[PDB]
RNA sequence: CUUGAGUCUCGUAGAGGGGGGUAGAAUUCCAGGUGUAGCGGUGAAAUGCGUAGAGAUCUGGAGGAAUACCGGUGGCGAAGGCGGCCCCCUGGACGAAGACUGACGCUCAGGUGCGAAAGCGUGGGGAGCAAACAGGAUUAGAUACCCUGGUAGUCCACGCCGUAAACGAUGUCGACUUGGAGGUUGUGCCCUUGAGGCGUGGCUUCCGGAGCUAACGCGUUAAGUCGACCGCCUGGGGAGUAC
RNA sequence: AUAAUGAAAU
């Protein structure tokens, strides 16, 4: 499946990204599966770790009810 | 672990050059430094038995080596322990 | 989910949009699993059962299509 | 010498002591034989929910080399100042000076 | 009384009761009703028609204020969750908003054990 | 002597271990505003809470336990086991191209360490739910299953205890013997068509050939074909009991 | 929802 991170060869997925961490929550605020994307384990890992960098940041919401 | 300039300067301290890494001397002499350096985190740290396997696998290591050299070479031998301060 | 009923919407399409919001959440389905405690070894157990289920399935119905019923 | 990021965030009310602030910070870190590879000041940002009632904060990102005393005196630092609500810093394994994404597309 | 011309309806949807309540947008209270105290007991007070019988009801309680407009919260469940809004919808409100707020924890408190029967 | 076994140089993935900080959701309790007859629970009920104003809804405060989503027949550890984010100390594994020592090895009775839940001692802490215990019920009876309450314990520091269907019910090390489909983690080359081909290592899930097996089944991660060392069995009860 | 028992041989 179609993986963006390996197509553009990225190193690191960068918590201050927002506008690209944006696709990967649902409205609600929550991390979306990897088989619906179609992402790569790593990348996956490397994603959940940064969104949560941003979430403590405030940078990005936890709940859509806050 | 050492870091890169303690493993050079013992290296070149006890090997007969540069690029004598192999030798009996030099393996004894990295281990007991690395074994006298722990000291220090497991009189703080007294419940990391995970920690405490390796430094045990260290102490083995070293009691073969030195009777390999004991068996094979009794003067270099002398001359090692005492230059490491190690008896009981 | 928050619906926002839009300029000459009606009722019932508010409705359907807030409903299937819901089950896109999955709201009910956690509601149900947290009612009552489950020991490790039940929860295990069932994550196995469910995979072991659907690979033997898979293997049935893809060597089901080779032989004829008449 | 090892490092590090940091970013810290700063009440909105205070921020006519922000150059000061970064100033002293600056000086801290330089006296000890450091380096900055990257400051930055992004300003007042519509915070995602709210923190002690408040939202609308000011936000500092900076990169920098130093020894480990010095990252401890400014940690302590921070916890004692009542302006700074929220920090956080982070180890690398190298040294960064691009620009960031905050200031390409603001 | 006083007029107000908006107002919220907060729906407690659980497996044995209808709970309906009408507030300002400032959460004080005007009016209430539930299903068990509209007529129904015991294995007639879980159904969805007892919970649209309480919505009428609370809907006839506060018509002193002259509302106009209400907002929906939702929470439970029961059933009971979408007879209450088509109810409400029915006796004449406009509505503008429907929300689910049915709490959810991130890993808290131990739950009760399993029922054995 | 260099092929077994080790040391050195550059990188990579990880819920491996010890110590210290911090964030967001939810339950309970305390103090206030709005409002008024029910709430809670079951197969059906009543013990319980409530006009001395509950249940519901909104604002402020206290406390201590666990980390949704990601999350998978996924990863790490000798076994027992290990899951939010950040810093300090620390153990092991794997790959590429070289240099170095020169059999420095394998197994292990006695011995010495580690070792889930419950339990014991001294000092702390205590939302949630829970042996014992108390009261509604069901029943011929009900010292039970179901309902309403509830303390030891579950949490933290230090010290004991040494057991589990502690299980793959399969000891450790080395060599050899047809195939197919996947997961995860490194690395070399390029016809060139820069997004695709051709190789080469480590760990792991499922099917199946020869052989083997009382059968069920195992099958290059062997229960196949061989070598080195250790532990254990000899009809069912009495008994893993008595001294 | 709950809801027990049946000598030995032929």
């Amino acid at each position: 499946k179609f993986c963006r991170f390996t197509a553009e060869g990225v190193q690191e997925i960068d918590y201050k990204d927002i506008a690209t961490l944006k696709n990967y929550i649902t409205e609600s605020g929550k991390i979306v599966p990897s088989r619906i994307t179609g992402t790569r384990a790593k990348y996956q890992r490397q994603l959940a770790r940064a969104i949560k960098r941003a979430r403590y940041l405030s940078l990005l919401p936890y709940t859509d009810r806050h | 672990s050492l870091s890169t300039e303690a493993t050079a300067k013992i290296v070149s301290e006890f090997g007969r050059d540069a690029n004598d890494t192999g030798s009996t001397e030099v393996q004894v002499a990295l281990l007991t430094a690395q074994i006298n350096h722990l000291q220090g985190h497991f009189a703080e740290h007294k419940k990391d038995h995970h920690s405490r396997r390796g430094l045990l696998r260290m102490v083995s290591q070293r009691r073969k080596l030195l009777d390999y050299l004991k068996r094979k070479d009794v003067a270099r031998y002398t001359q090692l322990i005492e230059r490491l301060g190690l008896r009981r | 989910p928050v619906i926002k009923v839009r300029e000459n919407e009606p009722f019932d399409v508010a409705l359907r949009r807030f409903k299937r919001s819901c089950e896109k959440a999955g709201v009910l389905a956690e509601v149900r699993r947290r009612e009552f405690y489950e020991k490790p070894t039940t929860e295990r157990k069932r994550a196995k059962a469910s995979a072991v289920k659907r690979h033997a399935k898979k293997l049935a119905r893809e060597n089901a299509r080779r032989t004829r019923l008449y | 010498m090892r490092h590090y990021e940091i970013v810290f965030m700063v009440h909105p009310d205070q921020s006519e002591q922000v150059p000061g602030m970064i100033e002293r910070y600056t000086a801290a870190i330089t006296g000890a034989e450091g380096k900055i590879h990257r400051l930055e000041d992004w300003g007042r940002r519509q915070l995602a929910y709210p923190i002690n009632k408040l939202h609308k904060a000011h936000y500092v990102l900076m990169n920098v080399e130093a020894p480990q005393e010095v990252i401890d005196e400014l940690e302590t630092t921070f916890r004692f100042n009542d302006a700074v609500i929220r920090s956080m810093v982070m180890r690398t394994k190298h040294a960064v000076t691009e620009a960031s994404p905050m200031v390409k597309a603001k | 009384r006083k007029q107000v011309s908006d107002g919220v309806a907060h729906i407690h949807a659980s497996f044995n009761n209808t709970i309906v309540t009408i507030t300002d947008r400032q959460g004080n209270a005007l009016g209430w009703a539930t299903a068990g105290g509209s007529g129904f007991r015991g294995s007639r007070k879980s159904t969805p028609f007892a919970a649209q019988v309480a919505a009428e009801r609370c809907a006839d309680a506060v018509k002193e204020y002259g509302i106009k407009n209400l907002e929906v919260m939702v929470k439970g469940p029961g059933p009971g969750r979408e007879s209450t809004i088509r109810a409400l919808n029915a006796a004449g409100f406009r509505i503008t908003n429907i929300t689910d707020v049915t709490p959810i924890p991130h890993n808290g408190c131990r739950p009760p054990k399993k029922r054995r029967v």
